[PDB]
């Protein structure tokens, strides 16, 4: 997906 | 002023640049079975409306499998209940960021501004991939403004790509 | 062509707006078990250099635990002075800043080192205005903008003690 930033 | 610029560059720098280079190899390894297409088809609905399931947008678009690693998913396209094409299909996720801004009153983002930035996002991403090495012409952009069969619109592009390949 | 506008808005719409509302409640449950600040401190290194481990940037910043609970993982860090615990807070980098760094290493982008710093300042200003008119309203968020030449642990400690000052005066 677009979990570009931290997860 | 133009929020699409950041969304396009971030979408390419943070996502497309990291899945596109090896995309063909993952499809080729998958394509070893059932001796489908080589490109990543990105849907750009100019309404910035991304459903959670693609099957809803068009009943002739159905899930088939997920592309195994070496997350993208392979979809099957139908015509009169018969499979007419199979490709890796995915939405331009930054379009939901444009939609959420239009539902954020404190943003000042109107529905007209959403369409304008959506069109700018498509043009900017096009120029980006044009000058990009990772593109390799393994990624095609499907921009469509709802009023039209989305399954037919993708189908038109799949048959054209096969035409060029031969 | 200001790329920071998109990066800031996406960072708030896709991340900050989804972890900030309940951030305090996660911290309160943790503090039931020392004490942790109430705000999320975001580091904005204007050089756009985000290391994989914060301990490298400053040896006086050490990992302590991750804040217990789309779902996103935030972690609590402790700041040191002469080997003694002087503060503990939820610390994290501005992830979109690496996007500015990667663009500057992309020749086809035309993004120079001067353009990266310029966009970094725009990213910091825009996020400020966004959060100011925001429901969370930085009431759970502080912005740390620093240009490396500097003790990073001392700069965050300075803001932490100021927050404690405000918490007992106002």
């Amino acid at each position: 997906p677009w979990s570009y930033y931290s997860y | 002023f133009n929020v699409a610029h950041g969304l396009a560059w971030s979408y390419y720098i943070g996502y497309l640049r990291l899945i596109l280079p090896e995309l063909q190899a993952r499809i080729r390894t998958y394509n070893q079975h059932y001796n489908v297409s080589q490109r990543l088809y990105i849907l750009l609905p100019l309404d910035c409306g991304v459903p959670d399931n693609l099957s809803m947008a068009d009943p002739n678009i159905r899930f088939l499998d997920k592309l195994p690693q070496q997350s993208n998913s392979i979809y099957e396209l139908l015509e009169n209940g018969q499979r007419a094409g199979t490709c890796v299909l995915e939405y331009a996720t930054p379009l939901q960021t444009l939609f959420a801004m239009s539902q954020y009153s404190q943003a000042g983002f109107s529905r007209e501004d959403r369409l304008e930035q959506a069109k700018l996002f498509c043009r900017t991403l096009e120029d980006i991939l044009a000058d990009a090495p990772e593109s390799q012409n393994n990624c095609r952009l499907i921009a469509y403004q709802e009023p039209f069969s989305l399954s037919q619109e993708v189908l038109r592009h799949l048959r054209q790509e096969e035409k060029e390949e031969v």
